[PDB]
């Protein structure tokens, strides 16, 4: 593939006009690669011309697919592109990366076939520390932190984050609001909230699986989490990292219903039913699941809990195990330890 | 299109940096304070601090260090504005013209670069070869110091260590070497670089890097002979000198982190250290190792000098006097009498400068006058949190009341053996003269033997040489002191009526016709030794001595003031008093810090003048409208030294700090005549007689503002005034250490545990919950309260303590529905540290009756109640993100009525009428309207813009003022006349400003007597507001023409007034944000406009060349150079 080393950074609040490929119809958040292959000769010629000129494309995500009208979009830059003539058809494969968000002021259809639109590149505004305005001259030296201790041995990390919130937001006593409020508007605290809450749905190591820049982290988590398209557009509307993270928290806390991973429809449990009696998530109740095998209590991880295999009703694939009590006077009687990897989650509708 | 006018009614009081040196002179020991845009220069003295000059600079001060380059005698001053407006000032005085000239100035900002999280740091080479600056991370900026460096050209130097905590220059080095501590993933190290100006880059340092504590905080360079540097952290103090290394880990500094330091000995043998919580250590260096002549250390002992205010910047004066500044407490002067040791503490407080900041919340209360409000701010924090009461002007505490038929004159009378006690009060009607002798509180009238019955008395005094004179219209009658009988009488030679009379201890002069007669009082007799004729009729006269060097008389037919020798007709000088009207009264005294002479015109003006001891006359032309009526001036002994009472339509005690005079208006509706009252039963009183009745009493003070303090020893949060019960309501939060056995121990005895009836909340409506992470020993927990404070005694009557782990946010006192009582309603919010967003909350409704706080109703909401207001008897609370409107049922139980769900955090609530304004920290201002017919909320307009908003306020149904990030202000106006729905659904932004102070709360009202006399209004409102530093501003609307005129005048002033440091005013007030900056529009700087009266008359003449200050008919473009003064005076009266 023909590699490209240049980087495009248009001026903020500066109008730009560029054609939009009709093939792209989904919402592409900045930082998320969206490879696409075009076989139309006109599309191939337009892609070649764009690569020669500035290697820039516009992906206008229409709010309604049938209406084909887009009030928002994203600008993408081609990183590596390959032009292979397979079966006599001009096919170009390019792996592009998003550059910046754009607002489509007006959409027009060019004679050649592409759609020409003039879009002003919206800016990514970064706010300073919320405590910088009222920060004390004596206490600036205490802002620098004693490294960032982190380990699975620390587990909860309760004390370190309590010290962080207590001393970083020390100056909040001079303002009418308390420190626990500003912690909801702090980039690091929110980033920790996503990172800890994500690990409840997967075993990826948060140290390197996600970036450290708040903007990059926000874009990555917005792309990764399962969500519909309208709420993707709503997130794309937000132009502030802190506001975007808060919106992501608001969306995330509403995913109260889990479901079979490669099954979509079959719900397995509710977040309110999670009974953390004693890894794998523990659920007091379950639904749409069938027991498998026999209660072979041999080498049971939970003493007194005879474990039996369980599977999705719609797939028969294993989703967890049913920890049945090994004694009559044993509580809980039955705890369902569903596997963490096997769950979507999804909205409660 | 906004037309607002922001003015400062109180200078900022929080100290944010202090320094000492030789600045005003080569021998004085000065003390400079940034408080915070205001630089205060003092001279240290054995008695205390003597102020020298106030100076307002167009910028927030962040660096302040004195240096003495080669050749100069008195040290210069380097100031770096927070906006990066550097300058090198220098004190310069020529007799009287004390001016802070700017030797060099410039801007050191860079186009690209994120400001360092550790903030601006400014350090100076000890040899004064250059100035260091760390403005941006990984970029050390150097400003070389030379006689030809006027633009302050600075060249950056790259730093590899991005995270630098503290950097300071070292002593005793050939080249300028810096020493700093930087944070890296390995830990915290200390590194030294040698700065070379030829190479414009660093080099190898004197001694190599080392390792220090994981939380080492600050670097404190030690001077010659010791050299080296000391690094103090949270656990130990380490001294580095290359191959020499000392470390000490005292167990005293473990409690708190050292934040500020100081040096006391010139050779660095001793040091001061003040930690966060407010105690004052003292570091001592042991120089007992003189191995080879050079001095080297042996021990690093540490001591403790006790507890003081919460220190933010120490400084050491002479003879063991330490000025402990404080950003949130009260600035103190503590004496280090370390040889006394009264109770284990070493410090002893001497002074305490008032500090209103920080202000968290306030309210306007009608306390005494019933026509003017008073401001009740919840000042302070931590262990200094306290209430403050602010009122305008002095007040007189009346001791007696009596009614007379429009008294038109009064004078003390003494008819007893001389004991400095007056037993008789001599009144004077239009024609009658009632001599009331009252040893106690008698009202009967008993004419004296020498006192006439009805003669329209013009004077009634106590003459010397055993006499008591009573001069009337007909003739002056002398009554002997001990005989108490009339023994002398000297009628006019022509037997005419005397108009103006003056009574002195041994001299008496009356005005007969156009001539002046002087009579000298002898033992039981009077002799006239002087006689003269004036060109015109004498309007008034006053001779204030034994022998008066000179006497003054006003020409009624010439409207001119002249002075002459008292015992002769030898004139000294004369001047024209404008010619408007004949003077009403003239007097001279030491009230204005000098032997000044004041003359009051019939138009209510008061032209100040300055006299001398033997013979001296000046002009001092200044026409200040003290009143709108003729004014009688009299001086009373019960004052600071003498003061002057300028009785008029608005009586004022004419004050002058040491050289500048300001009329401090008294809190009285109107006064016609006054006189001092020295009664045995009412000492140091002041008999004030108005057009209705008369009264006597003592004065409070002579300060423009009186700030009463009510210490609480705990941080207050909110406040309200409940009128019916005549008491306040204030929250609080006291920090208590976790007990080893399970519980909490109070740190200090505060005002929450010392109340009369202290209850504890027990309504466990919300309970159970989880707290798996048990609070370990030594942890801090906040316990909230609700104090009830009586208005006129300020003593906490009740202290209701809330539940555990419950946080109170809102507080409102109002009546609901048809209920006739008034309830305290507090919206609290549950919290644990494990959960981020609270999920449970309470809306409790108290009622303070019969001295007991009894809960009336209770309601639990799934969320946190942030703010609450009142609608026509309906309570509105904003839970988390929603907005809920409650109805107060007849059975005393809140009932939800209608809900409105927002995607933002409904955090700021301010309303009027029907429109509802909602916002949050991210400046997502939103609007709502409540239609009674539907009984449901509706959205009118929205405005979203990412920024750290601070507070919001309603100015009117159209304008929505509010502060925001980077200390700015803004005004949002809705275009209700828009043609389409979308255009009227968006909030336009019209006003912008750079106040420079972080606003905290907004409240309607004003601290001025708005009781009556609204002779129209240029300004159309008043919105007070406090800030973190302490100032109390006032934002008031204006008309279009007035705004345009003031904008023109403001733009004309900037070309005349010289700013200290030569910072352009448009740049200082420009709307500043970290990412963008645009000029301020729609606001008028109150400080600059009111400065128009300070500049001299010629400067005013150039300022007013065109083209306004008159009505539309003609517009009088000349403006006469005085029409704008009348405009400014009207604008000054608002605050
Ligand atoms: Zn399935």
């Amino acid at each position: 593939m023909e590699e490209f080393h240049g980087r495009t950074l248009h001026d903020d609040d500066s109008c730009q006009v560029i054609p939009v490929l009709p093939q792209v119809m989904m919402i592409l958040i900045p930082g998320q690669t969206l490879p696409l292959q075009l076989f139309h000769p006109q599309e191939v010629s337009m892609v070649r011309n764009l690569i020669q000129k500035d290697r820039t494309f516009a992906v206008l995500a229409y709010s309604n697919v049938q209406e084909r009208e887009a009030q928002f979009g994203t600008t993408a830059e081609i990183y590596a592109y390959r032009e292979e003539q397979d079966f006599g058809i001009e096919i170009v494969k390019v792996k592009a990366i998003g550059r910046q968000r754009f607002k489509v002021l007006e959409l027009r259809t060019q004679s050649d076939g592409i759609q020409q639109a003039k879009v002003q590149i919206l800016p990514e505004c970064v706010l300073p520390s919320t405590m910088s305005a009222v920060q004390l001259e004596s206490l600036n030296k205490c802002q620098i932190f004693p490294s960032k201790p982190v380990s699975r041995e620390d587990q909860c990390s309760y004390k370190w984050w309590q010290k962080y919130q207590k001393r970083k937001f020390h100056c909040a006593n001079l303002t009418s609001w308390p420190r626990w409020l500003y912690s909801l508007y702090d980039a690091e605290t929110l980033m920790d909230r996503i990172k800890k809450q994500l690990r409840e749905w997967d075993e990826n190591l948060k140290d390197d699986s996600l970036p450290s820049n708040p903007i990059d982290f926000s874009y990555r988590v917005a792309a990764c989490l399962p969500i519909d398209d309208v709420l993707r557009i709503q997130l794309l509307k937000i132009g502030s990292a802190i506001q975007r993270l808060r919106c992501e928290l608001d969306i995330m806390n509403k995913c109260t219903s889990l479901c079979c991973k490669q099954c979509q429809e079959t719900e397995i449990t509710t977040k309110n039913e999670i009974f953390s009696l004693s890894e794998t998530l523990t659920v007091y109740k379950a639904c749409n699941l069938n027991l498998i095998g026999r209660p072979s209590t041999e080498h049971s991880w939970f003493p007194g809990y005879a474990w039996t295999v369980a599977q999705c009703k719609i797939c028969a694939s294993h989703i967890g195990w049913k920890f049945t009590a090994t004694k009559k006077d044993m509580s809980p009687q039955k705890f369902w330890g569903l596997t963490r990897s096997a769950l979507l989650p999804t909205i409660p509708d | 299109m906004s037309y607002n006018y922001v003015v400062t009614a109180q200078k900022p009081t929080a100290v944010n940096g202090c320094v000492t040196g030789h600045f005003t002179s080569a021998e004085d020991l000065n003390l400079l304070i940034a408080k915070n845009t205001r630089l205060e220069i003092y001279v240290v003295t054995a008695e205390g601090l003597r102020p020298v000059k106030e100076v307002g600079m167009y910028g927030k001060i962040a660096v302040m260090e004195l240096f003495r380059p080669k050749g100069e005698s008195k040290d210069l001053l380097f100031i770096l504005t927070a906006k990066y407006n550097a300058c090198i000032l220098e004190y310069k005085q020529s007799g009287e013209s004390i001016d802070i000239i700017t030797r060099a100035h410039g801007n050191v900002q860079d186009r690209i670069g994120r400001p360092s999280e550790t903030g601006i740091i400014g350090i100076i080479d000890p040899e004064c070869r250059m100035i260091g600056l760390r403005l941006y991370d990984g970029l050390f900026k150097v400003i070389p110091l030379d006689r030809d460096n006027k633009e302050l050209k600075a060249f950056n130097i790259r730093l590899e260590e991005l995270h630098v905590i503290d950097v300071k220059f070292l002593y005793g080095c050939q080249a300028p070497t810096i020493c700093f501590v930087y944070q890296d993933p390995q830990g915290r190290h200390v590194k030294t670089y040698e700065v070379s100006l030829r190479e414009k880059e660093f080099n190898k340092g004197p001694w190599k890097q080392e390792n220090v504590e994981a939380e080492a905080s600050m670097v404190i360079a030690v001077p010659e002979p010791f050299g080296g540097a000391i690094i103090i952290g949270q656990e130990s103090i380490t001294y580095h000198n290359g191959d020499k290394y000392l470390a000490i880990a005292p167990p005293i500094i473990k409690q708190s982190t050292i934040v500020c330091h100081n040096r006391v000995d010139p050779n660095g043998s001793r040091y001061l250290l003040g930690d966060m919580e407010g105690r004052l250590f003292m570091l001592l260096l042991e120089k007992e190792e003189q191995m080879d002549g050079t001095v080297t250390l042996k021990d690093l002992r540490v001591e403790l000098l006790g507890e003081t205010s919460i220190a933010e910047c120490l400084t050491y004066l002479d003879n063991g006097v330490v000025f402990v500044g404080s950003r949130l407490g009260d600035s103190q002067l503590v004496k280090l009498n370390v040889d006394s040791n009264e109770q284990g503490s070493y410090v002893v407080a001497m002074e305490t400068f008032t500090n209103l900041g920080p202000i968290v919340d306030m309210c306007v209360v009608d306390l005494e006058r019933q026509g003017q409000g008073q401001l009740v701010t919840c000042s302070g924090a931590f262990k200094e949190g306290s209430l403050r009461i602010i009122r305008n002007g002095i007040g007189i505490h009346e001791h007696a009341s009596i009614d007379l038929p429009g008294i038109k004159g009064l004078w003390p009378l003494r008819s007893d053996p001389n004991r400095e006690t007056d037993d008789t009060l001599v009144l004077s009607f239009v024609g009658q003269t009632r001599v009331l002798m009252l040893n106690g509180e008698e009202v009967e009238e008993t004419e004296l033997m020498g006192f006439v019955d009805d003669q329209q008395t013009f004077f009634c005094g106590n003459v010397a040489h055993q006499q008591l004179i009573q001069i009337t219209s007909a003739s002056v009658r002398l009554v002997s002191q001990e005989p108490k009988a009339l023994v002398s009488e000297w009628k006019e030679p022509q037997a005419k009526n005397i108009s103006v009379a003056s009574c002195n201890s041994s001299q008496v002069v009356v005005a007969v016709g156009r001539a002046l007669y002087y009579l000298q009082i002898h033992p039981q007799e009077l002799r006239q030794i002087s006689h003269t004729e004036m060109e015109h009729e004498v309007a008034c006269l006053d001779i204030t001595p034994g022998l008066s060097p000179l006497c003054a008389i006003g020409l009624w037919t010439d409207i001119s003031a002249r002075i002459l020798k008292l015992p002769s007709f030898e004139l000294l000088h004369k001047e024209m008093l404008g010619g408007e009207i004949i003077p009403r009264s003239i007097l001279m005294t030491t009230f204005e810090s000098s032997h000044y002479l004041l003359c009051a015109l019939g138009d209510g003006a008061l032209f100040y003048f300055g006299l001398n001891i033997e013979t001296g006359l000046l002009s001092d032309r200044k026409k200040v409208t003290l009143g709108t009526q003729p004014t009688v001036l009299r001086t009373f002994r019960s004052l600071s030294t003498t003061n002057v009472f300028a009785c008029s339509d608005r009586p004022t005690v004419i004050y002058s700090s040491n050289h500048k005079l300001v009329f401090s208006n008294v809190n009285l509706k109107e006064v016609n005549y006054m006189c001092p009252l020295n009664s045995d039963g009412y000492p140091d009183s002041l008999a004030l007689a108005n057009n209705s009745t008369l009264t006597i009493g003592t004065i409070d003070e002579i300060q423009k503002l009186h700030i009463r303090t009510v210490p609480l020893y705990e941080s207050p949060r909110k406040i309200c005034y409940q009128e019916v019960s005549q008491c306040f309501g204030v929250l609080s939060s006291r920090i208590e250490v976790q007990d080893t056995s399970g519980g909490t121990t109070a740190l200090r005895p505060s005002a929450s545990t010392q109340a009369l009836s202290s209850s504890v909340s027990s309504s466990k409506l919300f309970s159970s919950s989880t707290a798996p992470h048990e609070t370990s020993f030594g942890e801090e927990v906040e316990v909230h309260n609700l104090l009830i404070i009586d208005q006129h005694t300020f003593e906490v009557l009740h202290a209701h303590q809330f539940l555990q782990n419950e946080y109170a946010l809102s507080l409102v006192s109002c009546k609901l529905g048809k209920d006739p009582n008034t309830y305290f309603i507090v919206g609290t919010a549950m919290v644990y540290p494990e959960e981020a967003e609270p999920k449970q909350g309470r809306i409790v409704v108290f009622q303070y009756s019969d001295g007991k706080l009894q809960t009336v109703a209770e309601k639990e909401v799934k969320g946190a109640v942030y703010s609450m207001v009142e609608f026509n008897g309906k309570l509105l609370a904003s839970i988390n993100s929603t907005v809920r409107l409650y109805e107060w049922t007849t059975e005393k139980e809140l009932r939800t009525e209608c809900n409105h769900y927002n995607n933002i955090m409904a955090l700021y609530l301010k309303t009027k009428g029907d429109f509802i304004l909602v916002g949050d920290l991210m400046r997502s201002v939103l609007l709502l309207a409540y239609k009674p017919m539907e009984g449901n909320f509706e959205e009118i307009a929205r405005d979203f813009n990412p920024n750290w908003m601070s507070a919001v306020e309603i100015l009117d149904d159209d304008n929505f003022l509010g502060a925001e990030n980077a200390f700015n202000l803004f005004v949002c106006q809705k275009d209700s006349a828009a043609t389409t729905d979308e255009e009227r659904q968006h909030l336009q932004e019209v006003g912008l400003f750079h106040l420079g102070e972080f606003v905290n709360v907004f409240c309607h009202g004003s601290l001025v007597m708005q009781n009556l006399g609204e002779t129209s209004t240029p300004t159309q409102g008043s919105v007070l507001f406090g800030t973190v530093n302490g100032m109390i501003g006032l934002v008031t609307s204006l008309s279009e023409s007035w705004y345009n005129l003031l904008l023109d005048m403001q733009n004309r002033l900037n070309k005349v007034i010289k700013s200290v440091g030569k910072i352009e005013h448009s740049f200082w007030r420009s709307f500043h944000t970290e990412r963008k900056t645009e000029p301020a529009t729609g606001f008028i700087d109150g400080d600059l406009i009111e400065s128009f009266l300070d500049i001299s008359r010629p400067k005013m003449q150039e300022v007013v060349a065109n083209l306004q200050y008159d009505d539309g008919s003609g517009m009088k473009r000349e403006a006469t150079a005085d029409d704008l003064i009348k405009v400014v005076e009207e604008l000054t009266r608002i605050h």
